[PDB]
């Protein structure tokens, strides 16, 4: 039970993600016992159901879906559409459909295209947002990518002080299927994750809907940002490292002249 | 050659050059090149007119000042050069190329184009028969005297994070920004825009920048101290003309973090930094934390380092003891370190003679540089 | 109930395409899967045979040492493995590294000592330029044609470092003086995983036509215009990462807005900032 749910979960890791759904299927065909928990444990890339009564394309997650009735966050239309189930405030339905049409813009600010749905669902001190965000690939090169921007944010509301506990779940996963001569059929999939806590003013001019956005902003760009230098600079590293390009005995007398420098510094120090 | 060997810190926003055995460079004065402005009638009116230096600073407002090394970068070559004359002139080095050996110094993620331009100067133009462009960090490490650590400098138009390792770093772990003061101090002079002060000239703007080394400094409560209302403190120009300052001061510098200030594709040098140290092993970014070394001008702020430390804790895990090592020739560290390797009789295989570029150009500093 | 046959066709499935150095740990965590070592090992098997062969699995016979890969050109069909670089056949284990009684190949000649001059200078580049993981020069003269077949590869497993980058560089060539083909493909296989994964797996399918002259005259030839793909294509990755870093970044996911000044939602949902006009 557990031996399979943590080697399926490295395996996950070790597989390729490229068939994560897949994948997940011939892990339930292996082990049907422990779906849900993988399940659970990765949840399903962003599915989109048409919210047809709106003319939205939206997103689908855990939340939303009633049981198995994805809630549209616009008409709140079940899929299959039932009666009751996901339901927020309808002050926070309201501030929903807001947040939703706020992040298709922020959708078009870093994308200029997709489908994008925020689903909420009311609590007392707060509660909790599923945020999430999709993009197709460069369908005009050939590049491909399938943007999947999961985020959970941790609304924490303090009535003191009018500030909010947030800790916003990062996931984002795309993918980099470079299939150009110089790359060659060069494919990548970030499968990322991450979360950090904040506690953020709610106000008139600070609300909720303003400050989570500020913090996908931010969030989104620090990631993305880390995986360009960090994980890339490193592929680099591992690409110089099992080929160098640089012939040896060249780098040898280098070496020695940095021998040398050692050499004085202990001269000296 | 047996000669004393002419050391280069090359500054960006302010150059410098010197020798061997000496601590600060034998000759200091900027990168700039102050162009004319007028015509000459009155017979004493000098010639030449793209005067560096005393006639520079002494008529600023007749002269109108460029920069050359834009994001570190020279754009006027053989400005530049005839800079050098400056200073192989009877003012600085009174001597030639060809007499004393040269060293040339170099920041992290330069393009060859610059190199190879530079030594067809270096050998064409002048012609040193003992010259090899060097790093500037390493030099910093020389000056400390550490061997694991980070090198930061603080320039006008450069910023990079270079971890060492014994004065040998990795060549992809170093990170590297074109930007610094210039343009934030031209960010400040825009928060006076908004207040009706568009004061132009480089030298208007030179002035511009003596407060930026005088009248500024970094607050560590971002919002806390920028949102609030501040007193306007003034400033008096060269007549004593009255400005007030206000929170401009440190307002401006955080657009080194928060580099949205003017939109630029960089996510604030701290986190650069970060990236730059998280770019090795753990065992070794505790190495670099242990040994954090600073160089340039702009590690000269209030809180400047203190709010780089707030932003480590709030970025970098725990136990990350963050040992910043806060020297006061930040600038000269890089001269020192020349200075230092130049007083190391070693560098006959370092340099490149004369004859090394008639058989490979720059194609050997390429194949002797790290 | 799930028959198990599909578990073994997964198995061997996932097995193949096991990430670089974690085969055998990933063969471990399907062994805690499914736990039928029966099952597993049947299409484990072909599975743990396959990777090697794929792979290139530099595996070095202690009394030679001669780090070959493994293919589809070295195997008896009943695990003994001929050596195109000394002219033996050994057995080994696919399930591990393990190796037994290299027995000799009385061979072609024609083309051995051809791949063997070849592989020597390929041996002093690649040695020159890989660490973990070299070359092995396959040779066949199969259809007439003495057919070369340099297979490369590179690694490194750091999962310390939560890496384990491979390289692979295969090239197809006929000893046919003077109209040779020389083909060739130059596969990667990055395994990063820490905190996110990095599954970058690529190469380069590149068919050249060099002249064969003489054995050590065009052997270094051969090398040299593997050599030069070699370099020509890890710099145009070296460029590919700042290209892509920019362009495919900001292509798909911006890095600023298109104003990238600040997004302020107060504003934004404030007065409906422009969807009256714009
Ligand atoms: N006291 C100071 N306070 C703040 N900034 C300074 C101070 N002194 C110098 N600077 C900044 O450092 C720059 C000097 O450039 P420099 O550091 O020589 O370039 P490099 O980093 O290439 O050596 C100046 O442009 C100035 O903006």
């Amino acid at each position: 039970s557990d031996q399979q749910l943590d080697c399926a979960l490295d395996l996950m890791r070790r597989l390729p993600p490229q068939q994560i759904e897949k994948n997940l299927s011939d892990l339930i065909d292996l082990v049907p016992s422990l779906c849900e928990d993988l399940l659970s444990s990765v949840d399903q890339p962003l599915k989109i159901a048409r919210d047809k009564v709106v003319g939205k394309d939206y997103l689908l997650c855990d939340y939303n879906r009633d049981g198995d009735s994805y809630r549209s966050p616009w008409s709140n239309k079940y899929d299959p559409p039932l009666e009751d189930g996901a339901m927020p405030s309808a002050r926070l339905r309201k501030l929903e459909v807001e947040a939703n049409n706020a992040f298709d813009q922020y959708r078009d600010l870093y994308f200029e295209g997709g489908v994008s749905s925020v689903y909420l669902w009311d609590l007392d001190h707060g509660f909790a947002g599923v945020i999430l965000i999709k993009k197709a690939g460069d369908g005009s090169k050939k590049i491909k990518g399938c943007w999947d921007s999961i985020h959970v944010v941790e609304v924490q509301e303090k009535s003191s002080g009018r500030t909010a506990h947030y800790k916003l779940t990062s996931t984002v996963m795309l993918w980099l299927q470079t299939n150009k001569s110089g790359s060659g059929t060069m494919n990548l999939g970030g499968s990322l994750t991450r979360q950090m806590e904040k506690d953020e003013t709610v106000s008139d001019c600070s609300p909720h809907i303003a400050n989570i956005g500020r913090l996908v902003e931010d969030m989104e760009n620090k990631i993305r940002s880390t995986l360009n230098e960090i994980y890339f600079g490193k592929t680099k590293d591992i690409v110089n490292g099992l080929r160098s390009v640089q012939t040896f005995a060249d780098k040898s007398k280098q070496e020695a002249l940095k021998n040398d420098l050692v050499e004085a510094l202990k001269r000296k120090q | 050659i047996a000669n004393q060997p002419v050391v280069i810190d090359n500054g960006s926003g302010v150059i410098k050059a010197g020798f061997a055995g000496d601590q600060i460079p034998k000759y200091c004065f900027p990168n700039y090149v102050g162009r004319p402005k007028h015509v000459r009638v009155m017979a004493g009116a000098l010639e030449g007119d793209i005067f560096i230096g005393p006639k520079a600073e002494e008529h600023r407002g007749l002269l109108s000042i460029r920069y050359p090394m834009e994001h570190g970068i020279v754009k006027d070559w053989n400005d530049m050069e005839r800079i050098w004359q400056y200073v192989y002139s009877k003012d600085q080095l009174q001597t030639f190329s060809e007499e004393h050996p040269v060293l040339l110094t170099e920041a992290p993620l330069n393009p060859r184009k610059n190199r190879e331009r530079a030594a067809e100067v270096f050998f064409e133009t002048f012609n040193v028969p003992a010259l090899f462009i060097s790093m500037q960090a390493v030099l910093s490490l020389y000056a400390t005297g550490r061997t694991t650590g980070v090198v930061l400098d603080s320039g006008d138009g450069v910023t990079h994070a270079v971890p060492i390792y014994e004065g040998f770093a990795m060549p992809h772990s170093i990170m590297r920004i074109d930007i610094a003061g210039r343009d934030v101090s031209r960010f400040l002079r825009l928060y006076l825009r908004k207040e009706g002060y568009d004061f132009h000239s480089s030298s208007e703007f030179e002035i511009v920048k003596a407060i930026k080394e005088r009248a500024c400094y970094l607050s560590i409560n971002p919002q806390k101290d920028e949102t609030l209302e501040t007193e306007k403190a003034q400033y008096y120009l060269p007549d004593g003309s009255t400005i007030e300052i206000g929170p401009s001061r440190f307002r401006a510098p955080e657009l080194l973090f928060r580099p949205d200030l003017i939109g630029e594709e960089s996510e604030g040098i701290h986190e650069v930094l970060v990236f730059a140290i998280q770019k090795s092993d753990m065992d070794l970014r505790r190495t670099l934390f242990s040994n954090i070394v600073l160089s340039g001008g702009s590690t000269l702020f209030k809180g400047f380092g203190d709010r780089l430390l707030s932003e480590v804790k709030k970025l970098a895990p725990k136990d990350v003891k963050i040992r910043i090592s806060a020297p006061q020739e930040r600038l000269y560290s890089t001269w020192i370190g020349g200075s230092i390797l130049a007083s190391l009789d070693t560098f006959k295989k370092m340099w490149v003679s004369k004859k090394e570029y008639e058989e490979d150009g720059a194609r050997s500093i390429h194949r002797k540089t790290f | 109930r799930v028959s198990d046959e599909e578990k073994v066709r997964i198995a061997a499935k996932f097995i193949t395409h096991a990430p670089p150095g974690e085969f055998n740990e990933v063969f471990n965590d399907v062994r805690l899967l499914l736990n039928n070592d029966n099952l597993l090992r049947e299409g484990a098997a072909h599975a743990f045979a396959q990777y090697n062969m794929d792979q290139f699995t530099p595996v070095k016979i202690e009394g030679y040492e001669d780090q070959v890969l493994i293919t589809e050109h070295g195997d008896l069909g009943n695990s003994r493995f001929l050596d195109p670089r000394n002219k033996i056949s050994f057995k080994f284990d696919h399930l591990r590294k393990e190796a037994s009684d290299p027995q000799p190949e009385e061979v072609d000649g024609s083309l051995k000592s051809w791949r063997e001059s070849c592989d020597s200078a390929l041996r002093a580049y690649v040695k020159d330029h890989y660490s973990n993981g070299f070359c092995t020069v396959y040779a066949k003269n199969i259809d007439g044609q003495q057919t070369i077949i340099a297979c490369i590869e590179s690694h490194q497993f750091q999962p310390k470092n939560f890496w384990n980058g491979r390289w692979r560089s295969e090239w197809k060539f006929t000893i046919t003086p003077p109209t040779a083909q020389v083909v060739g493909v130059l596969k990667i296989q990055v395994h990063y995983y820490e905190d996110g994964n990095v599954q970058l797996v690529s190469h380069k399918d590149v068919q050249d036509s060099v002249t064969v002259s003489n054995e050590a005259q065009t052997a270094k030839e051969f090398i040299k215009i593997i050599e030069h793909a070699e370099n020509e294509y890890q710099t145009a990755i070296s460029e590919n990462y700042q290209t892509m870093s920019d362009t495919t970044f900001k292509a798909l996911r911006r890095q600023l807005p298109v104003t990238r000044t600040k997004i302020d939602w107060n504003k934004i949902l404030s007065y409906k900032i422009g969807k009256e006009m714009q």
